[PDB]
């Protein structure tokens, strides 16, 4: 219905900035009402397509340095702030991001997508794990669950 | 042939750099870089020369006929195509400009994986390729074919690089640029403006054939008499590629490249960066910048002219610093080839850690 | 040789339709177009093939090396081209597209100043210049280069014409659009949707290598399916390059050329627009179309196939509607080639301005 | 009320794209329904904050190819486009989207803020006649009029 648009924009949001090594930092909210990390990065309430995705992680902005934040089919904020983790199992040389969506699944429902700004590999972080070097189809079927 | 000069493929544009041959460049020279992967990652850089459309699309039409993935960068500096290539494990890049020369002129030039120069034994294979009159290197077709993804953010990206390498925002100073109507045009005035500085433009208004045309670091003079009348602390001078850098103090004198890399490199003997303490340049430096160099401890190395002998020499002893007179400095803990608006940051650096005005520091260095 | 077949040049890209021939096309064609002003006007639109990205840019180094002003449209469908070639006074256009074919095929169409195919004397002296081995034609150089300034908002320009063309929108009517992945995939959809029609989309996401797959104009049973899954009005289905059209009645069923030639041309006989009550059509045009055209008083003219000779009818005359079973239907009230979408907006005319379901309209000529 | 923010986010804004010489285009619908320009951009429906109306115009990304349209207090649609005027009045030295600046303010009741991608020069297009090179307190006095 509604859920394969908003999904196709998220992927090609994802594989243009892999392409690219833009560094990406998506949060979903689905159960955990994330109010309170909303409300630390710039407001926005705009709908989803893929061009606003790209826009916003871009390398030197106002808006990059943080969070997507995704309530309904929305784009709730940016630039929000996440609680890090200090989970033994982040392998070190990575992270900042990484430690960062790790972190707000450990706390939350939610589902955390990151393309790493040192390779451009797509990541994704629910209840605290992480799962590194993701395929296209492999994002897809892993959203088409959301 | 003789295809591959000192700065690559090079002519006038249409007559001798025929949009014929640039697509025979990218077509072998996408081959012999294709020995890897069967889709090799080759992004391709520019300058405002009217010539690089027409350019841009033969070449391309050639990266494209043998299956290699292209990222198009649109206006961008040669520092930042090296910057890049390495940054994205890009199996080469390319640059369609040639530098400080007129309008009318433009080149090809080459970079490998690692941001260097393409070895002369690729090289060599290339123009191999260009004297079989028979094309029988393989016609991908279908999905084989390449494939073509624009990348014209990767400006930012280089510029994200460049922000960082900043020791600080510089408050408090004027700056006048002259940006040669060139790849630098759009890039410097962001960088500057976005650490906190007044900016004051100038050669920063291409329009595809107004590049190095009495701007630029081959003709100061310009820019000599606009930081006076503007009374800037200084002036930065990029060339058309914006690889060199050619300063001007508040007094309006010229301050070359050797005048820089004194400047700079013992700024960095301070904060120790500078490696071993000593500086490469060329045959070409002036005397007393050497005897400068004693006067503060700094050894140095001497090599030949042109800047691949400057780089061949940092790199088997693990130098950090290195240079020519022409503007062109190589600082190899940050970027690969010769960055001019690098070298303006690490200027400006020395300017705001010392706090001392331009002609004061350029003082140091008695030149015979 | 022989290049220049009906559909312009054609052949599978790179292992036939080579970019060295592409260049060959823009720098002799653009040199034969060049006759009047020393700066032609050419621009240039293709469709979502991998293989449009290699030759456009391949076409543009032709233009550009003869002096000829290159606007690039991007993905924009051939009746578009030619309505900005007449609508901007520019000497020329380009479609790098191969309607329908597959994706691997690729083609070179060429319009004149007015929107029509090349006159066949200039198709003559292209070949020609392809015969001689001496790339002997002028190369401007500096200045005299060509210049390219891009016009990627064509695309709204041609949008805007079909909006007008709507008698009024059509609010209120359920529509399944199949593009075939091809140029009119964003134009269409949001041609309908800004016309306030409920629109319904499949085939609407091409990635250069699905183009004409199981859908499009071709291949029709994915639409139909479609249409009645969502019980959608009717189905439209544009083609790779968007000029032929084939519609799907709210029953599924297949409605080719012939009848929505009857549709639109009956109902433009009700508003006095039908010039002289005739259309032209093709010996391939089935006779119950024939038999249900005297039925409503509007006489015929058959030609042959090829819609060369089907717009040579309606010019010598002033004939308004003509086409073929194909589905390539021509208004020259509005365009000068076959039209996808002028021609699904008049059959759009017809569904709403008598109510009738397409099924309805679509039964009153029987097939033989 | 409502209305010193949204104006101090295009006046903060505005004056950070004109340090950096970033060309810029927006446009203030008023009275003249602008439906028939906004379905031709990106649509948002966003909320008015600075730091997503400098992500809107980065030198090159999908969303900067073309005109902010502003419905309400509210970013209706990026990436919109605008009829040329083709007036004589137009400095021969820009154009393209000041071309289309005042040529949108001819046909409506709109208000239009241009920054000059080649200068800096913020301009402004109300009723065919624009005004270029204007002063930070001049574009906070024309803009505090609406």
């Amino acid at each position: 219905e509604a859920q394969q648009k908003t999904i196709e924009a998220i992927t090609k949001a994802i594989n243009y900035m892999a392409k690219r090594r833009i560094g990406a930092l998506l949060t979903i909210e689905r159960d955990t009402g994330m109010g309170d990390y909303i409300e630390t990065g710039i407001p926005l309430n705009a709908k989803v397509s893929s061009e606003l995705l790209i826009n916003i992680f871009i390398p030197n902005t106002p808006l990059h340095d943080g969070a997507v934040i995704m309530k309904n089919n929305e784009i709730a904020a940016a630039a929000c702030y996440l609680p890090l983790s200090e989970s033994p199992f982040i392998s070190k040389e990575l992270g900042t991001r990484h430690r960062a969506a790790v972190g707000i699944s450990e706390v939350t429902d939610s589902l955390t997508i990151i393309v790493s700004e040192e390779t451009g590999g797509v990541s994704v972080a629910k209840n605290g794990d992480l799962h590194r070097e993701l395929t296209e189809e492999a994002l897809k079927e892993m959203l088409e669950a959301e | 042939g003789k295809y591959f000069g000192t700065d690559g493929v090079r002519g006038v544009a249409n007559s001798e750099l025929t949009p014929e041959l640039a697509f025979k460049v990218g077509r072998f020279g996408g081959y012999v870089l294709t020995k890897d992967k069967q889709r090799p990652k080759v992004l391709i850089g520019r300058d405002t020369r009217i010539s690089g459309h027409m350019l841009e699309g033969a070449l391309v039409a050639g990266l494209l006929s043998i299956g290699a993935e292209v990222m198009r960068l649109g206006v961008i500096s040669t520092p930042g195509v090296s910057y890049l290539t390495k940054a994205m494990d890009a199996e080469a890049g390319v640059m369609i400009s040639a530098s400080h020369n007129p309008v009318q002129d433009n080149g090809i030039k080459f970079f490998g994986g690692d941001g260097f120069k393409l070895s002369d034994e690729q090289e060599a294979e290339i123009e191999r390729l260009m004297d079989e009159p028979e094309d029988k290197l393989p016609r991908p077709v279908g999905a084989d074919l390449g494939l073509v993804n624009d990348y014209f953010e990767g400006g930012q990206k280089y510029l994200q690089f460049l922000k960082q390498t900043a020791d600080e925002d510089f408050t408090g100073i004027h700056v006048a640029l002259d940006c040669a109507n060139g790849a630098t045009s759009s890039l410097a005035t962001h960088l500057f403006a976005d650490l906190d500085a007044d900016v004051s433009t100038m050669g920063t208004s291409p329009n595809g054939l107004n590049i190095n045309d009495g701007v630029g670091s081959t003709h100061p003079e310009a820019l000599s008499a606009f930081v006076k009348e503007k009374n800037a602390d200084l002036g930065l001078a990029f060339d058309g590629d914006g690889d060199r850098l050619i300063a001007v103090d508040e007094k309006g004198n010229i301050v070359d490249g050797d005048q820089i890399m004194y400047i700079c490199s013992k700024h960095l003997k301070s904060e120790g960066r500078l490696k071993d303490d000593t500086v490469v340049s060329t045959v070409m430096s002036n005397l007393g910048f050497y005897k400068a160099l004693e006067k503060e401890g700094i050894k140095s190395v001497q090599t030949a002219v042109g800047d691949r002998y400057v780089v061949e020499a940092m790199k088997k002893d693990g130098y950090n610093v290195g240079g020519e007179q022409s503007g062109h400095l190589i600082f190899l803990d940050y970027n690969t080839t010769g960055d001019g608006l690098l070298s303006a940051i690490m200027l400006m650096n020395t300017l705001k850690a010392t706090g001392k005005p331009l002609s004061e520091l350029a003082a140091e260095m008695q030149k015979f």
